[PDB]
């Protein structure tokens, strides 16, 4: 967490 | 006294928003279907609906002046602790007083009670949040001033595990001034009498019904069988 879906919606 | 700095701030916002909230919901048939008539016979249904809410919020968020300016780890941790807190901000565009229910549309997808109750919550734990829809409906906000709520949740300076603390405070104080002069400079008596101090409440709800939210969503997904329904944005983001 490392969250990456996240990260990816952030940019 | 409403700077050129702030309203510009405000017409991004709103228009942030505008990309982020369809009001005709036509998104809402690729969700799993609804049911009604067993046990959590709503909750495929709800959970994507949270987790579309969720990316909304996120696309939201990143458009917020300042928001940029921090570090990722910050930007994570701002969202993960608001996201349910600005879905229930969001949601009130939706909720009625004239039933107490979140009319999307159609009756497919018009929420109430019960149906909360069917995605694994008692009517007990839910009647806070229906109090909550019914006192923020009431403040009639503007557009300008539900935007700018929003964002001023997102950052917030005293969410568990902020870094950068000082910078999420200079990022809020900023909206909360443009706030503030908005509702001086735009919003007539008597609506406006304390609007402020009204919407800085709702803020400090929203953190007793985020807590209970967390305490009934570890219970729930506790149970992996419950937790199988759900989809991988929220368990990422609400916890695994
Ligand atoms: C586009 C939108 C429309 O206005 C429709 C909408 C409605 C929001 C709703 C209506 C259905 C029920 C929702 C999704 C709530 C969900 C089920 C919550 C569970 C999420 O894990 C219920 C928590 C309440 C207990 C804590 C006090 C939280 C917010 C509730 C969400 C919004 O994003």
């Amino acid at each position: 967490k490392n969250h990456p879906m996240l990260m990816n919606l952030l940019k | 006294k409403l700077s050129e700095e702030q309203q510009h701030i405000i017409a991004i916002l709103l228009d942030a928003h505008h990309k982020t909230y369809d009001p005709t919901y036509a998104d809402f048939r690729d969700f799993r279907p609804p049911v009604r008539m067993s046990p959590l016979s709503m909750l495929p249904h709800l959970a994507d609906l949270v987790s579309y809410s969720i990316q909304k919020v996120i696309g939201f968020a990143k458009m917020i002046p300042g928001f940029r300016d921090l570090t990722s780890d910050d930007q994570i941790v701002l969202l993960k602790s608001s996201a349910i807190e600005v879905i229930m901000l969001r949601s009130n565009q939706s909720f009625t007083m004239d039933d107490m229910s979140w009319d999307c549309g159609s009756q497919d997808y018009k929420y109430d009670v019960t149906d909360v109750s069917k995605a694994g919550h008692t009517l007990e734990l839910i009647e806070p949040l229906i109090k909550f829809q019914v006192g923020l409906k009431k403040l009639n906000l503007h557009e300008e001033e539900h935007v700018l709520l929003m964002a001023i949740c997102i950052v917030s300076p005293d969410r568990p595990g902020v870094q950068d603390a000082k910078l999420v405070e200079a990022i809020q104080d900023r909206l909360s001034n443009t706030l503030q002069t908005y509702i001086r400079c735009r919003h007539p008596p008597p609506g406006s009498h304390q609007l402020y101090a009204k919407m800085i409440q709702k803020l400090a709800d929203l953190r007793s019904l985020n807590e209970e939210h967390s305490k009934q969503y570890r219970s729930l997904s506790f149970q992996p069988e419950n937790s199988m329904k759900l989809t991988p944005l929220v368990l990422e983001v609400f916890g695994n």
